[PDB]
DNA sequence: TGCATCCGTGAGTAGA
DNA sequence: TATAATGGGAGCACGGATGCA
């Protein structure tokens, strides 16, 4: 009953992340914060 | 008895045990509804005061599964058993004024 | 092949 | 109205009696109307002949027996769901031969089933047909050996469960070897045992060359027959140990006891027959005077040899051949499972006799009971009868199955059984059969076809004796039938002579072009060729094969109309089919109509006695079909025998009525007729024609329970008056309530379970100051989809007379409801060519395509469907129709003798006057829109160029095409379009009873998986192939939610559930439960299994609660 | 065997777009209850899921809100249909359902060849995909109108055809 | 055909990346009630009720057509799970 | 005019230009104008319209004649009974297609919008083997043995069978449907067989960077084994199109790079170059060479054939090789 | 297929025919644990043939 | 080494 | 718990992998 291997469950397609460019920054310049 | 694996079917396909339901699994339906009686109990109880929301879920048994006696709640909140047992009677009372107003638990009760 | 035959044989044996 | 009827051809014989396949066999294995003494040797005296006496008191002898009265009768049997059945009573004296003692007593050996008057059982209340089963005849037969060409098998059948089939065969080594029980060794051996001697054996069998050397075996004659059987009996049983007179009893059991070997009477025949012999008995030896006698074996290895070494007048044998082929009909198989119950109770009687003894001491007839029982309720061969019209009862009963106990297995049957066979001519239909995987393993029996006493199928021939045809008819059975040549049916007649200097014939199948010299017999009919249901379809001769099999079975399905009407070209079995199937009601002296009645028709006949026939009136057939009677004749109203008293389900004035008689127009229609879907007129429902009564029986227990009774009431906790309004005193829904679904049918309380409250239930409970009741509600509710008009409740107590339920059950009430169905989309409809399609599209009459005098049509077919399917019948149907429906008149045309073309075009002719003639009458001349379409017909060379409009609107009339107006717009459809009135029928499959789906609902019990089936509201499999289709789409998240949230993940389900219902979004599934149960069931193999983690170390999907 | 499904008799959907499906309000009702659920208690239909639950359980009760309601369950969700048998991927496709009267799944005429339907009495059964990650793969993977052209051959499998190919020849 | 999925599927290397991407910005438009868009507000999704106009509910739809702005950045470690979901968190919270 | 194959084509090039939201729309255009021309175009069958070639008689009373010539050359034994067996079936099969032929011509010079023949030539409905047993003869029937009789059937549906012809074709009829309903399960094992080997190959990375290849071959040995001729289009179409080449390819001046996956048109520009005798076999990436463990790689699979374009990673091909293979199973006669 | 006119790719069939052939016989041992007539998949024989390789076995 | 034996396999969904 | 009793009874078909000639 896992999740397959194959289409949505690749994993060259899987742990692909999607973010905005308003949190996108938000995180960018907290990392430049440190 | 009779078995589980008599046929049905004219082909063999078919197990009679396969059209016996199961009763004793809480239905996803049941489950949701007791989780959504916690909830909504847990929300009416605190329109109460912590103190007398923690009376009633000490003597109904909601905290520890036990339902204490008067002379138990008492002596946990130090107050006399007349005292817990009036808490307790307001608590009720406050519970049924709000319930009368919100119409909130009444489906509960089937 | 069959426990009853065998079986048999067995007791026959006394 | 007019019926003209087309053909030459006349009938001799009329249809025989179509149910006798059943009637005459039951009647023939009871034998009721017969005085004990005056019985023979068949059926179950049979049985009785055959297990009795039983020796070894000391004997039990049968005197006869006899059949009782119905202790109910049919009615009655279905209502309280009884069996209709006879007391049988047998007289057996006790004899004690050193006592000379005699004790004889009447003992009752409980109730045998008995047939009804239309060849059907009421087992348990419910209707039920045994089914008669082919299989292959006992006899001796010749087959090649497929191994060793030039070789051969003898084979030695005796009936199904009466003993071993033998082989004889001719080893490569050269010594013959038989085999039994799957064991070879040399025959020499059991011939030595019979009391051959090599001089004899030298003797018949030396005129075959080299052979009986192989035969020719010392050690064998130089013992005794004494010796050769304790060697036999040695070599047949390895351990058993070799004494003889064990040795006698076995192989007295194996080849010579008549109560454990039986040839048939046919297998007797049979043998006889082929081998050229004389049988004494049934069995292939006897015992006389201490010893064995031979019957079969020699002339069979005689015949073996001839037929090795090539001598004339062997050959081998088709086991194919309807010959070789027999029917066991219902008396056959009841009299065999009697037989078994008998020598149950039998082997209880010598049991009973080694422990002031009786008959009814010794006999307990509790197996006997209990064979029939299993027989009549757990039989493959015992089918819940198809009543759904009359005629898919009486094409039930003429059923012929390949398959059930002691005959062949599905997917163990080859091309070979499957098969139309040359001699199925004039004995089973080459054409209906199931489509699918019991293709040719279900058959039926042909129109004029007979089983005989043998079991073997018989088809009637007309006498010709030089070139002039008698009216003798001899009924043949195949091998017979490969003896002549035999003319077609069609063959022409001036008078009873022969016309014509040459004729098609059969010889052993073969066509052939013959003489009227040399023509012995004639074809009855062509009606013999097929079926019944088959019979009913007008110009068979021009459909295909395949689909007429279509059109055959799916008349079989057609749903009892309100309205419904005969065909408006009818074959002629019409009237005969409803008379049989005993669906109407007929008058059964001369006499007049005293009075009429909705319920009871009352007739005062010659005589002067009144009879009273009731009618059947809105009854609940076991599809769920309205079967009900209507008067159709008036009081006063002179009758003769066997005019019409009262129509019956889906007839009219006694003609078979399956269906409507529609217009049709064939064209394509907007996509709304794409791929056999039809488009039909709103106008179809307005008049009610396609409307349908169904009832549906539910039924509801009350029974002691250990935590208190259940109980029938109208109190039904937390219930509103508007939810109890329809309910009556005692909690049962009132005659003539409409019910909806989620509707109380019956209210019913159950105490509650052992349960103490969680704190949430307290605190509630509390809260609202309500007690909890003892009981919760039961009641038996409307289901999804379902419900109607309540018509009937029938309700039963127990401590009430007559009345006795099975143990624990109070009380049971069961509730009628009917609902009346129009047409609707998603219903089948099929015409007898086997043209079938859903109705897609409903329109209202004013887009329907119409005439130019403004008559719509009612049904629109796709021509598309034509072609590739190649039944050309219902395009013929569909002409004559159109003649018949201007001139206002039905046909009769028979299959291959009926309307050709020719005649088609003459009526249609006259109709065109009518249809014409009247309108330029009227004052009206051609339309400016007729005009452009034949232009366009004068383009496609449908009307000749030059001709007067009317004379090019006859032009196309005769062949059928009329000018056609759109409905939507006006203007005509550009070609002339086919219209005419057409056959169509309603089937059984409806929309309303398949339509389901399900959200969330019950699961199974061990493996957590949702329910099957829309009765139990149960979930669509996805199955293997649907997997691999959501993997072939990598569609992974899809698939996983199918094998976990949506089936056996019990967290993920409840937790998407309650996710879905707060908005929230679906939660990650977990292990589904069919898993732990998979690792649970190896680990009761002894093997284990750990799922593991990336470093190899034990995973718990069991959560901790399995380990310690 | 798998919950949230039904199945039904298919019928012609001629009016139907190639990613649509006709799928009946009573069947709608029940495959997407829970969501149906959730909505009757957005809107006023009922004061909480019980009380919804309650009032769909007889069919007497039901009334027009909660066929709006259910209009705006379903917006923008497919549904599988799945023929038997499946015999290559196209045996299952995704549609956006148009909720329609009576008990027939309405079915689009250029995706039959690919099921190897016909109207003379197939029935198919229906699927609710249940997660936002189903959907996706329904709408964008699955769907119909996606897939046009054959995994074997790379022809086109949904293409004109019978009276289609027969009327545009004329 | 959902509209503009010839472009959709023009954006990523693999179709199934394209569903991942769909999928998780959908998830994340729910939990956040939307408030996280980067459509305009003449860029919204709508749905026809009876009485009028209202918000596509479906988030589906919303994160296709976000998707097809340019404005929604994707691929694999961009930053860590349980930093976007704080900042996220923190920027629209719910 | 617009027939199954000119639509056919019409969708796939309008798939290739114009993507597939616009060949969706353009499928409901063909869809919705299909149909309402069907409706108003007269289409309809009465009897009249299967229309029988007096030829037919002609074709028939001189297949009697020959019929003649054998028989009596039976009886002189000039010829055997096989032989004469065999001239019969060989008279009536080449009969048959002769009055097939006929039917055709008359609609086509006569009748060209007859119904049958529009439906036939369409590819609406109809091939013609139907149309002949509608118009011309049914032809042979099969005994249940499988051998087939002397006798033909020379009845039409049109004109009617006798019931002895009719009971002939039930035996045909019987075992063709024997043979589909025994061979459904077949086909069915076949394909569980293959989906169970095949199931593990996913497409699992972009390349597999082998150097290995296979060759296909534009050109066969004839049966005669006299020369090589060029395969047929549809044999080298399915063995070509939506391939990765697995070396450049210089032909006719066009220059197809390593790398490129092989379009229709590259597949074409390849037949015409084998024409003109520039090669002879086309170098490419192949499922059999790839290196990929547990699967194949993008390059080496080609095309998804379903969009027409190079294979997403993450496809998983096996299930869709065992299900290409065993859907058309059943048809497999 | 061909035959009845079924269009259907050839590496439908070749993946197919690539998992027919996954496996092979050990005719020799050489330095390895395998045994004679041992048979294995392509893939692990040739893996295990380059690690001797490189030990030099 | 070739003949013989034992053993395992034979489409789906519906439904009953 | 005591007369003696002592051996049963029913019952297609193809491939592949192995054992035996
Ligand atoms: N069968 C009985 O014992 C019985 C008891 C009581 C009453 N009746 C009556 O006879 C009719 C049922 O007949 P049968 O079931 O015995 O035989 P038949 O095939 O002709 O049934 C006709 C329709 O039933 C459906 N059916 C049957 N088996 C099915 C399976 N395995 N799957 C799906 N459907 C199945 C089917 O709808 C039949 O209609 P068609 O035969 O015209 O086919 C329509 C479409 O269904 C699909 N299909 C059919 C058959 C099979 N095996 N698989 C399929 O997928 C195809 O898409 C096809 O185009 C009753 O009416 C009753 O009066 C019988
Ligand atoms: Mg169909
Ligand atoms: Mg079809
Ligand atoms: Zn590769």
């Amino acid at each position: 009953g896992r999740l397959i291997p194959a289409g949505t469950g690749s994993d060259f397609v899987r742990f692909t992340q999607v973010v905005d460019q308003k949190t996108l920054k938000a995180i960018e310049e907290a990392r430049k914060e440190a | 008895p009779v078995s589980l694996e008599t046929p049905i079917g004219d082909e063999k396909d078919s197990f009679y045990g396969d059209f016996i339901p199961d009763e004793h699994l809480p239905s996803p339906v049941d489950a949701a509804t007791q989780s959504l009686l916690s909830e909504e109990l847990e929300k009416a109880l605190s329109k109460l005061s912590e103190r007398e929301a923690m009376v009633l879920k000490l003597r109904k048994g909601l905290i520890d599964g036990r339902e204490h006696t008067l002379e138990e709640v008492g002596a946990f909140f130090g107050v006399t058993r007349e005292r817990i047992r009036q808490i307790e009677n307001k608590a009720l009372r406050k519970l049924k004024y709000h319930e009368s107003r919100t119409r909130k638990l009444r489906d509960f009760l089937d | 092949s069959d426990p009853v035959r065998q079986y048999l044989h067995e007791i026959g044996q006394v | 109205m007019e019926i003209k009827r087309f053909g030459r051809i006349r009938e001799v014989i009329p249809l025989p009696p179509l149910t006798e396949i059943q009637v005459e066999s039951y009647r023939r294995a009871l034998q009721a109307d017969v005085p004990p003494e005056k019985r023979e040797n068949v059926g179950i005296q049979a049985a009785f002949r055959e297990t009795f006496p039983i020796e070894e008191g000391l004997v039990l002898d049968f005197l006869e027996y006899r059949l009782g009265e119905p202790p109910f009768p049919q009615d009655e049997c279905r209502e309280k769901d009884l069996t209709y059945q006879a007391p049988l009573y047998a007289r057996l004296q006790l004899i004690h031969k050193d006592t000379g003692l005699i004790k004889e007593d009447e003992v009752f050996l409980g109730h045998i089933p008995l047939m009804t008057e239309d060849g059907s059982f009421i087992i348990n209340g419910a209707d039920r047909v045994i089914v008669s089963q082919i299989h292959r005849s006992p006899g001796v037969y010749f087959t090649p050996d497929p191994a060793r060409p030039g070789r051969y098998i003898a084979s030695i059948i005796p009936l199904p469960k009466r003993g071993p089939w033998i082989d004889l065969e001719v080893e490569p080594n050269g010594v013959v070897s038989m085999k039994v029980n799957k064991r070879k060794f040399p025959l020499v051996l059991l011939l030595r045992v019979l009391g051959y001697d090599q001089e004899t054996l030298a003797r018949e069998l030396g005129a075959y060359g080299e052979l009986v050397q192989g035969l020719m075996d010392e050690s064998v004659f130089a013992m005794r027959p004494e010796e050769a059987l304790i060697r036999l009996f040695t070599l047949l049983r390895p351990g058993d140990p070799p004494k003889r007179d064990k040795a006698v009893a076995y192989v007295y059991g194996l080849i010579a006891d008549p109560r454990r070997y039986d040839l048939g009477e046919a297998g007797r025949y049979k043998a006889e027959e082929k081998l050229g012999i004389r049988l004494s008995g049934r069995t292939l030896a006897r015992f006389e005077d201490g010893e064995f006698k031979d019957e079969v074996f020699l002339p069979t290895l005689r015949y073996l040899f001839a037929l090795t070494a090539g001598v004339p007048g062997h050959e081998v044998d088709d086991i194919d051949h309807l010959g070789n082929r027999r029917i066991r009909t219902v008396g056959e198989l009841m009299t065999d499972q009697f037989r078994v119950g008998l020598a149950r109770l039998a082997r209880g009687v010598r049991e009973r006799m080694l422990m002031s003894l009786t008959p009814a001491k010794l006999v307990n007839s509790r197996p006997l009971e209990a064979a029939i029982r299993e027989f009549f309720s757990r039989s493959q061969l015992s089918q819940f009868k198809d009543e759904t019209n009359p005629l898919s009862s009486l094409r039930h009963k003429r059923r012929i199955s390949a398959l059930g106990p002691g005959g062949l297995t599905r997917e163990r049957a080859g091309f070979d059984v499957r098969d139309v066979h040359r001699t199925h001519y004039g004995r089973i239909c080459p054409v209906e059969t199931p489509e699918g995987a019991n293709i040719g393993l279900i058959t039926s029996l042909a129109a004029y076809a007979r089983v005989d006493e043998l079991g073997f199928i018989r088809t009637p021939y007309r006498r010709v004796v030089g070139g002039v045809v008698t009216d003798e008819v001899v009924y043949m059975t195949a091998t017979e039938e490969d003896r002549y040549t035999i003319a077609q049916a069609n063959t022409p007649l001036e008078g009873n002579r022969i016309a014509a200097e040459r004729v098609v014939a059969r010889r052993k199948g073969e066509p052939v072009i013959v003489s009227p010299e040399e023509v012995e017999f004639m074809d009855v009919s062509p009606k013999q060729v097929f079926s019944v249901n088959t019979n009913l379809i007008p110009f068979l001769e021009h459909d295909d094969a395949n689909r007429a099999l279509m059109g055959s079975n799916m008349q079989t399905q057609a749903v009892p109309l309100i309205r419904a009407q005969a065909p408006v070209v009818m074959t002629g079995l019409e009237e005969r089919v409803v008379r049989d199937s005993l669906a109407a009601l007929y008058a059964e002296e001369d006499g007049e109509v005293a009075k009429v009645d909705g319920n009871r028709i009352v007739v005062r006949y010659e005589d002067g006695r009144l009879v009273e026939y009731p009618l059947r009136r809105f009854y609940r057939s076991n599809q769920g079909t309205a079967l009900d009677q209507r008067p159709r004749v008036v009081v006063g109203q002179r009758v003769r025998k066997g005019d019409l008293l009262a129509d019956g389900p889906a007839s009219e004035n006694g003609f078979l009525a399956l269906g409507q008689n529609v217009l049709v127009a064939i064209m394509p229609f907007d996509g709304y007729n794409f791929e056999d879907a039809i488009v039909i007129s709103e106008e179809l429902l307005k008049r009610d024609f396609y409307t349908s009564i169904h009832i549906e029986r539910y039924e509801i227990e009350a029974r002691d329970t250990k935590l208190g009774p259940e109980r029938i009431t109208r109190d039904i906790p937390h219930l509103s008056e508007a939810a109890l309004r329809d309910l009556d005193e005692e909690g049962v829904v009132r005659i003539g309530a409409e019910v909806k679904p989620g509707d109380i049918l019956v209210g019913r309380t159950s105490f509650k379970g052992e349960s103490e409250p969680t704190p949430e239930e307290r605190l509630l409970r509390s809260i609202f100051g309500e007690k909890a009741r003892d009981v919760k509600d039961t009641s038996l509710r409307v289901p999804p989809g379902e419900g109607g008009i309540v018509v009937r409740t029938v309700r039963l107590r127990r401590g009430d007379p007559g009345v006795e339920l099975k143990p624990g059950v109070r009380e049971v009430v069961r509730v009628y409801v009917a609902q009346k169905r129009k047409l609707q989309v998603g219903d089948k409809l099929a015409n007898r060519h086997g043209n079938k399609g859903v109705v897609a599209k409903i329109l209202p009459v004013e887009d329907m395509p119409h005439l130019p005098d403004g008559t719509p049509v009612d049904v629109i077919l796709n021509p598309l469907g034509v072609p590739s399917r190649m039944n050309l019948g219902q395009i013929l149907e569909t002409h004559l129709g159109l003649a018949g429906y201007f001139l206002g008149q039905r046909y009769i045309s028979p299959i291959f003798d009926g309307a050709k073309e020719p005649e088609i075009k003459e009526l249609l002719a006259q109709a065109f006057e009518v249809y014409f003639g009247k309108r330029k009458g009227e004052g009206f001349g051609v339309d400016k829109r007729e005009v452009e379409v034949l232009r366009r017909a004068e383009k496609l060379g449908l009307v000749t160029p030059g001709k007067t409009p009317e004379e090019q609107l006859k032009e196309l009339f005769l062949q059928g095409k009329v000018v056609l107006y759109d409905g939507r717009t006006g203007e005509p459809i550009e070609g002339p379009i086919v219209v005419g009135q057409m056959f169509i029928m309603k089937l059984y499959h409806m929309v309303e009873d398949k339509m389901h789906a399900r959200s969330t609902g019950p699961y199974s019990l061990i493996t957590q998986q949702p329910l099957g089936g829309k009765a139990q509201f149960g979930g669509q499999r996805f199955g293997e192939m649907e997997v691999w289709a959501l993997e072939a789409y990598g569609a992974a998240h899809t698939l996983q939610e199918m094998l976990t949230l949506k089936s056996d993940d019990i967290e993920g389900r409840n937790a998407a559930y309650e996710a879905i219902i707060k908005g929230e979004d679906v939660p990650e599934p977990s292990v589904p439960e069919s898993f732990r149960v998979l690792v649970k069931e190896l680990q009761a193999l002894a093997l284990d299994v750990q799922t593991l983690d990336e470093k190899d170390n034990p995973v718990d999907i069991f959560e901790g609660l399995a380990s310690k | 065997r798998v919950d949230y499904s039904g199945r039904s008799v298919i019928v012609v959907g001629p009016q139907l777009k190639l990613h649509q499906c006709g799928l009946p309000k009573r069947m709608a009702l029940e495959l997407f209850k829970p969501f149906l659920l959730k909505k009757m208690e957005e809107k006023g239909i009922a004061p909480n899921v019980k009380a919804a639950r309650r009032m769909l359980e007889r069919q007497r009760d039901i009334k027009d809100e909660v066929w709006d309601a259910l209009e705006e369950v379903i917006h923008g969700k497919v549904v599988l249909l799945n023929r038997a048998p499946t015999l290559h991927r196209l045996g299952i496709q995704a549609f956006q359902p148009v909720l329609v009267e009576g008990q027939s799944i309405q079915l689009h005429p250029l995706v039959c060849e690919a099921f190897n339907a016909d109207f003379d009495g197939d029935q198919m059964a229906v699927h609710v995909p249940l997660s936002s990650f189903a959907q996706a793969e329904a709408r964008i993977q699955m769907l119909s109108a996606h897939n046009l052209l054959s995994p074997a051959s790379g022809e086109p499998l949904a293409k004109p055809s019978r009276d289609i190919i027969l009327g545009l020849y004329y | 055909a959902e509209p503009g999925i010839d472009k959709l599927f023009g954006m990523v290397d693999s179709k199934y990346r394209l569903t991942v991407v769909v999928a998780k910005r959908a998830q994340q438009l729910l939990r956040h009630g939307f408030k996280n868009t980067v459509l305009e507000p003449e860029e919204r999704p709508k749905m026809q009720t009876l009485e009028g106009l209202f918000d596509d509910p479906n988030a589906v739809t919303w994160a296709m057509k976000e998707l097809l702005t340019g404005r929604l950045v994707f691929g694999e470690n961009l930053v860590p799970e349980d930093r976007l979901q704080k900042e996220m968190e923190r920027l629209y919270p719910v | 005019p617009q027939e199954k194959n000119s639509l056919k084509d019409l969708v796939y090039q309008a798939f290739l230009r114009l993507g597939m939201e616009k060949t969706a729309r353009l499928l409901d255009a063909l869809k919705y104008y299909g149909f309402t021309f069907s409706t108003t175009s007269g289409i309809t069958i009465g009897i009249d319209d299967a229309v029988i070639p007096e030829e037919k008689k002609q074709y028939l009373e001189e297949a009697d004649r020959k019929l003649l010539q054998i028989e009596q050359a039976y009886e002189m034994g000039f010829l055997t009974d096989r032989e004469r067996y065999d001239q019969i079936l060989q008279l009536w099969t080449e009969t048959t297609e002769k009055v097939t032929q006929a039917v055709f011509k008359n609609f086509e010079e006569n009748y060209p919008f007859n119904p049958l023949y529009v439906m036939a030539q369409s590819g609406a409905r109809g091939n013609p083997q139907q149309i002949r047993q509608l118009c011309g003869l049914r032809g042979l029937m099969q005994k249940p043995s499988g051998e087939t009789f002397e006798v033909p059937v020379r009845s039409s549906f049109r004109e009617g069978l006798t019931v002895l012809e009719y009971f002939i074709s039930s035996h045909g009829a019987r075992k063709g449907g024997a043979d589909t309903a025994l061979r459904t399960a077949d086909s069915g094992y076949l394909t569980r067989k293959l989906v169970d080997v095949t199931h593990e190959i996913v497409v699992r990375e972009a390349d597999c960077g082998t150097t290995n290849y296979i060759s296909v071959p534009l050109f066969q040995p004839d049966e005669v084994t006299r020369s090589l001729r060029l395969r047929k289009r549809a044999d080298i179409e399915a063995g070509l199109y939506g391939r990765v080449l697995a070396r450049e390819v210089e032909v006719l001046g066009v220059r197809l790079e390593e790398g490129r996956y092989l379009s229709m048109d590259d597949v074409h520009l390849l037949i015409k170059a084998a024409e003109a005798g520039e090669i002879q076999e086309v170098p490419v990436r192949s499922p059999l060479t790839c290196q990929t463990r547990y699967g194949v790689c993008q390059k080496c699979y080609g095309y998804d054939l379903s969009m027409a374009r190079p294979v997403s990673i993450g496809e998983a091909v096996g299930i869709v090789a065992a299900q290409s293979i065993g859907e058309p199973g059943t048809q497999l006669t | 297929y061909r035959a009845q006119g079924v269009k259907l790719h050839d590496k439908h069939i070749e993946i197919v025919v690539r998992q027919m052939m996954k496996y092979v016989e050990v005719t020799d041992p050489g330095d390895s644990r395998l045994l004679e007539g041992q048979v294995l998949e392509k893939w692990d024989v040739e893996a295990l043939n380059e690690r001797l390789i490189a030990e030099g076995k």
